């Protein structure tokens, strides 16, 4: 009988049951989408969108729904923390219910197509045998894909008919869903320019329609037909697997490095925003601008948004998690509730010291304090028998500007050490580690989870493409080689390898 | 609680080994 | 045993009628190769734009281009 | 305008095309010079 | 220790085991 | 003109001696000069 | 209409059953130790 | 199936080496043959099915066939004058090379 | 054969001492360039300006300590072309900046692609099945994940591996100290597969060689074989009985035996590749939270896992200063973790 | 001039080779 | 019978491409052994 | 088992072969020796001579910090 | 709520289901 | 020795499979509600 790994090959030459199994797969995928949306809606907390965003709570499919212009819920709340005004049919719950209904309809259609498999549409007119004309089907489907791409990019993104896409400022503080105009110059290929999306979709849709018409009109060459085995349905499978693993690599790279299609306000900051001082440089620039305007240090540090401070956190860095650290980031660090303030460390003589920030690579980092010239001035020693830069010797004190602890100065060496330990992670915050019983180890964000999953899928699908291409090209020897073959494989028997018409030498 | 699961897994693997050794399909010369 | 007849199947029948019809010879392979070469050049250009191996005046290639 | 990096990119594309053309020409020359007479 | 590991371990043990048992019993009967 | 062939075993002996001398020179140079720790 | 001409029967012998059981249980050992944390 | 005479092993002077390269040995087919340790032979020879398949693996894929060697190469066409010119050239080149090695170094 | 394609295919797919084929045009130039780049970098090019070391025979390094070093971390993930906006056409400064590493890696990947294509083409010319070409996917995946995907998810080619013996040793030690790579289940599957493949190779060789048939009268049994013979040269029944009475289970199918031989190392290497792909994003199975919490609450609980954690901390602290010059880590001697009297 | 010395060293080598192998090479070409 | 063989072939090119730089590099490495720091 | 090329054992035992190759191999060896000894190896590939690892300006290891000014930075670091 | 009810419910659902599926698949094949 | 003369083959039809599945799931409903407490 058939081995357990060859069961699904029964529908290779059955177009009706191939359609049936594809319909079943589509039904399962739609059902997963709807159920995941409902489950995420049942556990989402929209009370605080500043210190408890979607990515801290660990929502996966919710940012993908929010990216295309869905912000209201039937529960009365809005993703920006406002009050919903006539949510309409297309809310989170409405979309989930639509997906569930579509899954049911696809299930019914799959049953119908499995039962009625002997449609005469699937027969070859000149032989009365089941067959498919793959080049023309490709033409039809390419035409439809180009039409859909043009429609999306022209009506949804541009706001002519649809809502638009999510656009935010570079630091992810003020971001809403808005219409995007196309960009046709060289700036349309900037990955952080939102107009490139609409421009690309319009141009690619037009080209797809033109190519679909070409493939509907022109028959394939005989040499290409024989070479690529266009009469086999497995070459389509190999080529499609190649295309999808290419796309998986592209989307994984785009999500990891960030672009206009992956907003940080929806997915989380990237590791390069931490290991390059993006938010820290912005914060320092804002503080200096305020200070030059004749304001005190506390006043300058009191106008910095808490969201901008929260973005400057190695806990929010996505490259600090673990493979088996399950759950949301709130489950590992606790729910943030307030910004303590900017900790300023001062030498006993008044000189100001800075704590060397912990790099992304290190799980644990030593605590050292540097001055403005980068020279070490204090540290927390490991060997306390002899010390030259001890905090007790130097006499370092910490003062907080802005935030919860504005104007509070600590001089106790234990408290100073404790606060200098938290300055490594960036901006000191206050967390609630009792609501969810957080263990105390950093987790990863949807950015990291998406990148990991899709890289693994891309590699496995590369193997699948190789296997299926080998199977479709080497189809006649799938059961074994010919009984007598030594004459062809004899060394030097023929001038050309495997050609019996060039016998010499 | 997890110690019971670990012991059950190890015992099941050992039982599978025993059954594979002593209840194999016997080879037959054609 | 011709098969199950259906109005929609009869409507879509001409779209699945020419199975092995091919153009003799090499056909339009050279045109396809030209388009493939153009696609490869375009992909190289955009990859170098993202990789910062090519620098353009108007293109910023940073988070600051969202301003 | 065009930056020097763009000029280098275009030159590299042209050089790759030249290398492919030279390889193809050499292969064609040797294939025509030494053929198999069936 | 994650108390959700027990259900995951049980499902991963049982479902493939049941699939294999179905296949083998069918083959042996045939 | 000059009939005769060089013995293959003689060729092998000379080649082996040459490679052994090369390896010995490499070891001696590892013990003195650059990268000799002194 | 007429019975489907693409009918096949799956099979699995005792050696395959033993190999599958061993694979399942070894993977369960390793990844259960890692998932319980 | 295999003709031993057509395997290109007929141009070997040493009879024992020639027999070795074809995987043949007249001594071992004798029923009274005894090897160094003292074990009698069954008459098989080097290979049992030598008659069924023509020859052995040694007589099937040899790696030293003097028959296929070119007739040229066993005699130098340039003769004694070529060898004298080669000797002069090699002496001159050795002198030049040693002079260049000494001069370019630090003495 | 009259067309250009036909005559070119006639010459390319010719019966030669070295088979060229259509894939030779991609394999031979790139492979030659990669080999030449490695041999040039290990002999003449240094690593002083990009790593702070010496990695050439010219500077006084042997075969073990010579390597082609990676670019500096400032260059990020730049492809570092000879004509790029960094070297700007200067060959000497391109070599000094570390452009030979990217040269070698980018040509080696295409050489691997060309080699699998050559395997496919030769298999199709001889009319056999492409299982040897399928088996090369495991080495190709290992190379792709280790040398491309892992650096692409990190700071860059600086944290990519270098092409040398001691450089690879440093890469391995870094992976232990920072990622706890030994505690990764995917790496465990990989090492299990490699060791099982070695076991299978040795056991199959010994079993075949010790169950031979008497097809000759000489003690040298290598001369009692003929490749075109029909009957098998060893006793499968005897081998099966021996291994059934010694081990408990034994093979009774040669085809299944050899497919298992093919299957084990490929699966091991693929699992290791998946593990390294996961590690590219610092998604490391580094710690057990329950064990850490128990050891924190109870100062008497100790296992080998905690000792390994302490060893990793020491490795990180003492290697960080020199392995990563860009971070400019200055560590006073009293902050480095250290044991008593050692 | 340093490369010129190596080129001048290489010239007699190619001269000697051409002197030795020209005849059979021409025979092979025809 | 007479056997005549071509002198320059693909094998010739492969052998010499692998061999000439090898000898050049071996000479360079041998010269490298006598340098004093 | 012949693909149409001269046997290697036939070539390697030829007076002509060993007359041609009594010049080429030593010539290449001497060429490599002269390439190393004349200082060309240092200049072509930019490796530091033993006396020019540290200059009078900086006594620490070089460090490249800029990606687009890398050419000028490595030109400044290599200054003697 | 007893968190041990999930594993009990899963086992009670799955094990008899697998037993019935084994029997039915064997009968249908026969 | 000789094969066992008491060999029988079990069977179960689709109606029995459906009845068993329904019984299992209804019992699961009721007693899961009562066991979760
Ligand atoms: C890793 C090696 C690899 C191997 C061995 C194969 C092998 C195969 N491929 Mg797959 N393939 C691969 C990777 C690979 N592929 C990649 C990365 C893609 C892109 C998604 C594809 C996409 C693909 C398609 C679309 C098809 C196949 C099919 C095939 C089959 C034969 C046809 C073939 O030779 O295509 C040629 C494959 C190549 C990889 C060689 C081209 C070499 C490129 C062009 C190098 C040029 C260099 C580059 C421009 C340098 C500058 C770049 C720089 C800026 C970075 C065979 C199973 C065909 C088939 O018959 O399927 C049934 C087919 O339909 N493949
Ligand atoms: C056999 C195939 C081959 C392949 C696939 C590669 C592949 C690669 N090489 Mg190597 N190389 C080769 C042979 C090859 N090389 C040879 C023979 C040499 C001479 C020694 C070199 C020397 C070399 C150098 C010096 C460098 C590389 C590097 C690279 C990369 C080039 C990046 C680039 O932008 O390409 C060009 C882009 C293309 C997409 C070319 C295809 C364009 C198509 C054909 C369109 C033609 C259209 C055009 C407008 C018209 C031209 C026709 C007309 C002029 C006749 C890439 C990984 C770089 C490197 O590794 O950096 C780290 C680099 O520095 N290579
Ligand atoms: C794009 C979708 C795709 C499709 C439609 C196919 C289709 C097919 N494959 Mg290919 N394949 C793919 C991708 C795909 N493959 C990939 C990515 C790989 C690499 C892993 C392979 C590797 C592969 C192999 C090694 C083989 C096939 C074979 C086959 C045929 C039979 C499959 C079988 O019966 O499984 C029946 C499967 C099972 C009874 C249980 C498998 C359960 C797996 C182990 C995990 C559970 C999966 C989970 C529930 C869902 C996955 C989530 C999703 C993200 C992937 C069929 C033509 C077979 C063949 O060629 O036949 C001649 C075969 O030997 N495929
Ligand atoms: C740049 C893109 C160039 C055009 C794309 C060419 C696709 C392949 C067509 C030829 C192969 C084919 O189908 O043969 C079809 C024919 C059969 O019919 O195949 C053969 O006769 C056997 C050929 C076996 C080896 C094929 C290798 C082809 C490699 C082509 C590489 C590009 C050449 C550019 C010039
Ligand atoms: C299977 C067979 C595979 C065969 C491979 C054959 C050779 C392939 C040739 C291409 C390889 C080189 C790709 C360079 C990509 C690169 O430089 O990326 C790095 C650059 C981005 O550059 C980074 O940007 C960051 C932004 O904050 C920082 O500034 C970093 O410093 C900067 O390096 O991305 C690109 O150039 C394109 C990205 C999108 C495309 C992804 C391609 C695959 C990525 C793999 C997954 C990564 C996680
Ligand atoms: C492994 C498989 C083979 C991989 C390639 C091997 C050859 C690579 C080049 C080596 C080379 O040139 O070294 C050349 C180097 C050069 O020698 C160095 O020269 C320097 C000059 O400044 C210093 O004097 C160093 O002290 C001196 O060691 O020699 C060595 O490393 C000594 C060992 C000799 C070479 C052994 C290579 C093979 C090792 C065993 C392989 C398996 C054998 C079975
Ligand atoms: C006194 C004896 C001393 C040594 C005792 C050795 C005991 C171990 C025997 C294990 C047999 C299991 C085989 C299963 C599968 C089975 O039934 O094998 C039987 C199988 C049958 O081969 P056939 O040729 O009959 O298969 C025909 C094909 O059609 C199959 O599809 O033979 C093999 O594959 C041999 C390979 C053994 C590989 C052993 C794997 C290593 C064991 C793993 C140990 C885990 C320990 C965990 C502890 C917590
Ligand atoms: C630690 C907890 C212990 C308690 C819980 C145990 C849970 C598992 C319960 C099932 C145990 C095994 C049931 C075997 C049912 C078949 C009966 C049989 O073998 O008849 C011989 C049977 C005799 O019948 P005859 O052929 O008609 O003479 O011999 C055969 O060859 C029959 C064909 C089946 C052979 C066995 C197939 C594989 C069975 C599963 C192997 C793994 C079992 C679990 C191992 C670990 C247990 C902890
Ligand atoms: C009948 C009907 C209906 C209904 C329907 C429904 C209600 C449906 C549902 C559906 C559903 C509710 C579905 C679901 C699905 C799901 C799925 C399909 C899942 C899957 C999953 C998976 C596959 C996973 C995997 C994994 C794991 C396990 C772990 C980790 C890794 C991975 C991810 C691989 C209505 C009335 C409406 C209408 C009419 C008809
Ligand atoms: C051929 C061949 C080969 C080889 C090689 C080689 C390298 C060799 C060598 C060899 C040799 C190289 C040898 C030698 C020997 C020697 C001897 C044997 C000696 C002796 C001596 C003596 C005995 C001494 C004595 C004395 C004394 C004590 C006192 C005083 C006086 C006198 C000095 C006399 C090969 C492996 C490649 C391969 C195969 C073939
Ligand atoms: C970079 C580059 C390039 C290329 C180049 C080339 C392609 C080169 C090549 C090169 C080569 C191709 C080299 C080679 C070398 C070799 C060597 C250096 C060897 C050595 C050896 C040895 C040392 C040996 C040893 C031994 C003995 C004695 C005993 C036994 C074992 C053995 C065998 C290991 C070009 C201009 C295109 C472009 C730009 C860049
Ligand atoms: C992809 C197929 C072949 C690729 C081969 C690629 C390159 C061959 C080598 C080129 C050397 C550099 C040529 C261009 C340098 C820059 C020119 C300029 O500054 O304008
Ligand atoms: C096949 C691809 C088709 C079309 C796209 C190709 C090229 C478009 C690029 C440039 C043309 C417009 C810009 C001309 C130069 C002026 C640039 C400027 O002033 O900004
Ligand atoms: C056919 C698919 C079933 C359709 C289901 C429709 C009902 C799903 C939504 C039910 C809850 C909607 C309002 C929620 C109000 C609760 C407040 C909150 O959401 O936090």
């Amino acid at each position: 009988g058939l081995p357990w790994y060859r069961v699904h090959t029964v529908v290779l030459n059955d177009p009706g049951r191939l359609i049936a199994v594809h319909l079943m797969h589509t039904s399962l995928v739609s059902g997963w989408a709807g159920s995941m949306a409902f489950y995420e809606l049942a556990v989402f907390d929209p009370s605080d969108p500043v210190l408890n965003p979607m990515w801290r709570q660990g929502m996966f499919v919710l940012p993908f729904m929010t990216r295309l212009g869905i912000t209201q819920s039937w529960g009365g709340w809005t993703i920006s923390g406002e009050t919903a005004s006539n949510p309409g049919i297309w809310s989170y719950e409405g979309v989930a219910a639509a997906h569930i209904i579509l899954s049911g309809l696809l299930f019914a259609a799959s049953i119908w197509h499995w039962v009625y498999w002997d449609l005469e549409l699937f027969r070859d007119p000149r032989t009365s045998n089941p067959a498919l004309d793959l080049p023309k089907i490709f033409g039809i489907h390419l035409f439809l894909s180009g039409l859909l791409c043009f429609g999306f990019g022209a009506f949804h993104v541009t706001g002519l008919f649809g809502p638009g896409i999510w656009v935010s400022d570079p630091y992810g503080i003020t971001g809403t869903v808005q219409a995007v105009a196309p960009s046709w110059d060289a700036t349309g290929f900037d990955p952080y320019n939102p107009g490139g999306i609409s421009a690309h979709h319009i141009a690619a849709g037009i080209l797809g329609v033109l190519a679909g018409l070409f493939h509907l009109c022109v028959r394939p060459p005989q040499r290409l037909y024989n070479g690529l085995r266009m009469g086999n349905i497995e070459t389509v499978l190999s080529s499609s697997i190649a295309a999808v693993f290419w796309a998986a690599f592209v989307v994984s790279g785009t999500m990891w490095y960030g672009s206009a299609a992956t907003p940080i306000e929806l997915f989380g900051p990237t590791r390069y925003q931490w290991d390059l001082g993006f938010f820290q440089q912005e914060i320092e620039r804002r503080v200096q601008t305020s200070l030059a305007e004749g304001k005190s240090a506390s006043q300058a540090w009191a106008e910095i948004p808490e969201k901008l401070a929260f973005y400057d956190y190695i806990g929010n860095n996505p490259a600090k998690g673990g493979l088996f650290r399950a759950g949301a980031m709130n489950s590992g660090d606790g729910i943030a509730v307030g910004w303590l303030g900017h900790a300023v460390f001062k030498d006993k003589q008044g000189n100001e010291l800075f704590v060397r920030r912990m790099p992304t690579f290190f799980e644990t980092f030593p605590v050292v304090l540097l001055d403005k010239d980068g020279v070490v001035r204090a540290d927390v020693p490991f060997r306390r028998s002899e010390s030259k830069y001890s905090i007790e010797q130097v006499g370092v004190s910490v003062t907080f500007y802005g935030g919860e602890l504005d104007g509070v100065t600590f001089s106790d060496p234990a408290t100073v050490k404790k606060y200098a330990r938290r300055a490594q992670l960036g901006e000191i915050f206050e967390f609630d580690r009792a609501t969810l019983q957080s263990d105390g180890v950093f987790r990863t964000s949807p950015r990291g989870w998406f990148t990991f999953a899709h890289l693994c899928f891309a590699l496995l699908f590369f193997f699948g493409h190789i296997w299926h291409g080998a199977r479709t090209i080497f189809r006649d020897v799938f059961a074994g080689i010919d009984a007598d073959l030594d004459e062809q494989v004899e060394f030097g028997a023929f001038l050309k390898l495997g050609d019996t018409s060039t016998r010499r030498q | 609680m997890e110690a019971l699961v670990y012991t059950f897994l190890l015992v099941g693997t050992l039982g599978i080994i025993f059954f594979a050794i002593f209840f194999r399909e016997p080879p037959r010369i054609v | 045993d011709t098969g199950i007849s259906t109005p929609l199947g009869t409507l879509l029948k001409p779209l699945n009628s020419e199975y092995g019809k091919v153009a003799p010879g090499w056909g339009t392979t050279v045109l396809m190769g030209i388009f493939m070469a153009l696609f490869a050049v375009f992909l190289v250009i955009i990859l170098e734009i993202y990789n910062s191996s090519v620098l353009l005046d108007d293109v910023t290639m940073s988070w600051e281009s969202l301003a | 305008a065009a930056t020097p990096s763009l000029n280098n990119l275009i030159g590299s594309v042209v050089a790759g095309g030249l290398v492919l053309a030279a390889i193809a020409g050499a292969i064609t020359a040797v294939s025509n010079f030494d053929s198999i007479r069936r | 220790v994650n108390i959700l590991g027990v259900i995951a371990t049980a499902l991963f043990i049982i479902i493939p085991t049941s699939f294999l048992l179905i296949l083998y019993v069918k083959t042996a009967s045939q | 003109g000059t009939t005769g062939r060089i013995p293959l075993w003689l060729v092998g002996t000379v080649a082996g001696v040459a490679v052994i001398a090369l390896v010995g020179i490499f070891f001696y140079g590892s013990y003195v000069g650059l990268g000799s720790s002194l | 209409a007429k019975p489907n001409p693409n009918k096949q029967s799956v099979e699995l012998n005792r050696t395959s059953l033993y190999w599958g059981l061993l694979l399942i249980f070894v993977l369960a050992v390793l990844f259960s130790s890692y998932i319980f944390n | 199936k295999i003709d031993i005479s057509k395997q290109g092993l007929n141009s070997i002077q040493n009879e024992t080496v020639k027999l070795n390269l074809m995987g043949k040995s007249k001594t071992m087919e004798s029923k009274d043959w005894v090897d160094p340790q003292g074990r009698k032979g069954k008459g098989y020879g080097v290979y049992r099915f030598a008659n069924k398949y023509g020859a052995n693996v040694d007589g099937y894929s040899p790696i030293y066939t003097p028959d296929t060697w070119s007739e040229s190469g066993d005699s130098y066409k340039l003769g004694t004058k070529g060898l004298i010119a080669w000797a002069g050239l090699i002496v001159v080149l050795l002198g030049v090379g040693i002079n260049l090695v000494i001069s370019t170094s630090a003495l | 054969k009259r067309g250009w394609f036909d005559v070119v295919d006639d010459w390319l797919r010719r019966d030669r001492f070295v088979f060229v084929g259509w894939s030779g045009l991609l394999l031979f130039p790139t492979a030659y360039l990669a080999l030449g780049g490695w041999f040039t970098g290990t002999t003449f090019v240094t690593s002083w300006y990009t790593h702070g070391l010496a990695s050439s025979y010219l500077e006084g390094c042997n075969f073990l300590t010579a390597a082609v070093s990676t670019p500096a971390n400032s260059m990020g993930h730049s492809l570092l072309f000879l004509w790029g906006p960094e070297a700007q056409g200067d060959f000497t400064r391109w070599c000094q900046l570390g452009g030979l590493w990217t040269f070698v890696a980018l040509h080696g990947s295409f050489s691997l692609i060309g080699f699998m294509l050559r395997q496919f083409e030769i298999a199709r010319s001889v009319k056999i099945r492409p299982y040897n070409a399928i088996a090369f996917s495991a080495p190709i995946s290992v190379f792709v994940s280790v040398f491309l995907i892992y650096p692409l998810g990190q700071s860059g080619w600086f944290f990519a591996p270098s092409f040398g013996v001691a450089a690879i040793f440093r890469f391995i030690l870094f992976f232990q100290g920072f990622h706890n790579w030994t505690l990764n289940p995917f790496h465990m599957m990989g090492v299990a597969g490699v060791l099982g493949a070695a076991l299978l190779c040795a056991i199959h060789g010994a079993t075949v060689e010790n169950t031979l048939f008497e097809d000759g009268d000489g003690a040298n049994t290598f001369r009692a074989f003929n490749p075109t013979q029909a009957e098998e040269t060893y006793s499968m029944v005897t081998a099966n009985r021996f291994w059934s009475q010694i081990f408990g289970v034994a093979f009774s199918n040669k085809r299944w035996l050899h497919f298992f031989m093919l299957f084990v190392p490929v699966t091991g290497l693929w699992m290791s590749a998946i593990g390294v792909v996961g590690l590219a994003l610092n998604l490391r199975a580094y710690d057990f939270v329950s064990q850490e919490i128990r050891a924190a609450e109870d100062p008497e609980f100790e296992t080998f896992y905690t000792k390994n954690i302490l060893l990793n901390e020491g490795i990180r602290a003492w290697m960080a200063a020199q392995d990563q010059p860009h971070e400019k880590l200055v560590f006073p001697e009293e902050v480095l973790p250290r044991g008593n009297a050692l | 001039n340093r490369f010129g010395t190596i080129a001048l060293l290489a010239v007699p080598v190619i001269g000697w080779v051409l002197f030795n192998i020209l005849g059979p090479l021409q025979n092979q070409l025809n | 019978k007479s056997y005549t063989y071509p002198i320059f072939t693909v094998r010739w090119l492969a052998v010499h491409a692998l061999a000439v730089p090898t000898v050049f590099f071996l000479g360079a490495i041998t010269a490298m052994q006598f340098i004093q720091r | 088992g012949a693909t149409g090329e001269r046997p290697f054992s036939d070539i390697l035992t030829s007076i002509r072969y060993w007359v041609i190759h009594s010049i080429t191999i030593p010539s290449l060896f001497i060429a490599g020796w002269l390439f190393v000894s004349t200082g060309l190896a240092y200049d072509v590939f930019g490796s530091p001579r033993p006396n020019e690892y540290f200059t009078e300006d900086r006594q620490e290891t070089p460090l490249i910090t800029d990606r687009f000014n890398a050419l000028e930075q490595v030109k400044k670091l290599s200054e003697v």
